[PDB]
C-alpha cells in the first residue's frame, strides 16, 4: 500500500479534498488506504468510500457500455471487418473494471463486513458487495457468470434480511438497497416482475412510515422514494 | 438505465 | 514506450474509440504511443493528440485551481490551521499536471516540430508548446518561471509570425493561436492591453476576409471568431 | 475563465 505512510485522519482528509476536486481515482485511493489503516470507519468515512468508487466504477461502466455497442455494430451482418482493436479496447477497459470491483470486494472481505456489527454499517456493506458483484456481472459471459450472479443475489439478500428487521422502512439505507437490489433483478436476473414488485412493495411500506419523520430525514427518504418511482415508470 | 444509488 | 509493441494504425484507431468513450487519459497515452513511431502526424492525428492532451491537463487545471483555492483560505488571516494536507495535495496535483505537460512537451520537443514543415502542422504544434508552456506557467513559483513564461511568449511569436505569412487571416489555426496568445498576455503576462489589441486585431481582419470561405469553412471560423468576441466582452 | 481552444 502507497498510503501506508500517510495518517488516516490526513487519508480521509485529502479524500474529501479530492471529492471537492473531482479527482475521483485519487478519492478512491485515499480510502482504500484509510480502510488499510485496520479501524472500522465512521458513517461519513464509510460514505465517502462508497462515493469514491461508485464515481470510478461508473465511469468504466459507462466507456464498457460505449465499447461494448460499438463491438456489437462490428459484428452485425454487413460490417466492414476492422481488426481485433475493438474488442481488444472494451477487454482493457473491462479487465480495469473488474480490477476496481474485486479492489473493492476485498476491502469489504478484509474485513470491513466481518467487523461490521451494527445495522447502519453492515447493510451499507453489503449492500456494496451485491453492487459490485451486480457489476462484474454486468460483464461476465464465462464458467462464472451465473456464480458472480447468486454471489451478487446473496449479499443483497441478507442485506435485506438484516435491513427488515433492524431498519425502518424509511431509512435511506434501506431504501437504496431495495432499489438496487430491484436493479439487480430486472437487469442481471432477467425478473422484472420481482424488480417491479419490490421498488412498490418498498415505496408503499415507505410512504405509510414519512409521518414519524424530521423534515430533514423526510427529505433524504423522499429522494430516494422517488428514484423507486421513476424506475417503476421506466418498467411499467 | 435505471436509477441506483 | 509500453505501446511500442501496437501497430501504429491501430493506436490512432484506439484513441478515437478512447475519445468516443470520454477515456482521455487512454486517448493520451495511444497517440504518444503514435507520435513515438517515428512518422509525421496528418492533420487529422495532430488533432487527434491535442484533443487527448487538453482534455487530460483540463482536468488537472480544473483540480488544481480548486486546490488552490481552498489552499489560500486555509492560509487567510482567521482560519483554523488544518495541516500540510492541503499543500501536499495540491503539490501532487501540481506535479502531476508538469508532467503531463512535460510530456507534451517533450513529444514536441522529440521530433514533432523540427519535421513540420507545412505551416498548418508547424503553426498546430508550436501553439501546443506555448500552450504546454503556459499551462506550466499557471502554477510556476520559482526561480524559473520567469524563463517558463518566455518560452511560451516565444513559440506563440514563432507561430504568430508563420501564421501571418503563410495563413489566411480566416484559417482556424491561426485563429485559435490568436486567441490563446491573447489569453496568455492577458492572464500570465499582465499585459491586458496586448491582450484585447490582439483579439481585436485578429476579429476585424477575419470579419474581411469570410466573404472568400465556403460555407462550412464560414462555419469553422466563426467559431473561433465568437470565443474572441466572448473574451472581449469579458475584458472590456 | 476565458476561452482557448
Ligand atoms: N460525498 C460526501 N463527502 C459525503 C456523503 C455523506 C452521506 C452520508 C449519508 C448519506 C448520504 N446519502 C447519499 O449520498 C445519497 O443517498 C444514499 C446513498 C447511499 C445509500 Cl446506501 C442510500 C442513499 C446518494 C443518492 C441521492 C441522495 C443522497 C451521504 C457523508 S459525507
Ligand atoms: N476530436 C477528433 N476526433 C478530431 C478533431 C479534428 C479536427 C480537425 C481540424 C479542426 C478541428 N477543430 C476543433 O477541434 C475546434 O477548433 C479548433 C481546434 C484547434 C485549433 Cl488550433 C483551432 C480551432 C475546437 C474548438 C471549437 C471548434 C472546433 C478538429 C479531426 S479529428
Amino acid at each position: 500500500g502507497a498510503m501506508g505512510s500517510m495518517e488516516r485522519a490526513s487519508l480521509i482528509q485529502k479524500a474529501k479534498l479530492a471529492e471537492q476536486a473531482e479527482r475521483y481515482e485519487d478519492m478512491a485511493a485515499f480510502m482504500k488506504g484509510a480502510v488499510e489503516k485496520g479501524e472500522e470507519l465512521s458513517c461519513e468515512e464509510r460514505n465517502l468510500l462508497s462515493v469514491a468508487y461508485k464515481n470510478v466504477v461508473g465511469g468504466q461502466r459507462a466507456a464498457w457500455r460505449v465499447l461494448s455497442s460499438i463491438e456489437q455494430k462490428s459484428n452485425e451482418e454487413g460490417s466492414e471487418e476492422k481488426g481485433p482493436e475493438v474488442r481488444e479496447y472494451r477487454e482493457k477497459v473491462e479487465t480495469e473494471l473488474q480490477g476496481v470491483c474485486d479492489t473493492v470486494l476485498g476491502l469489504l472481505d478484509s474485513h470491513l463486513i466481518k467487523e461490521a456489527g451494527d445495522a447502519e454499517s453492515r447493510v451499507f456493506y453489503l449492500k456494496m458487495k451485491g453492487d459490485y458483484y451486480r457489476y462484474l456481472a454486468e460483464v461476465a459471459t464465462g464458467d462464472d457468470k451465473k456464480r458472480i450472479i447468486d454471489s451478487a443475489r446473496s449479499a443483497y439478500q441478507e442485506a435485506m434480511d438484516i435491513s427488515k428487521k433492524e431498519m425502518p422502512p424509511t431509512n435511506p439505507i434501506r431504501l437504496g438497497l431495495a432499489l438496487n437490489f430491484s436493479v439487480f433483478h430486472y437487469e442481471i436476473a432477467n425478473s422484472p416482475e420481482e424488480a417491479i414488485s419490490l421498488a412498490k412493495t418498498t415505496f408503499d411500506e415507505a410512504m405509510a412510515d414519512l409521518h414519524t419523520l424530521s423534515e430533514d430525514s423526510y427529505k433524504d427518504s423522499t429522494l430516494i422514494m422517488q428514484l423507486l418511482r421513476d424506475n417503476l415508470t421506466l418498467w411499467t | 438505465f435505471p436509477a441506483t444509488v
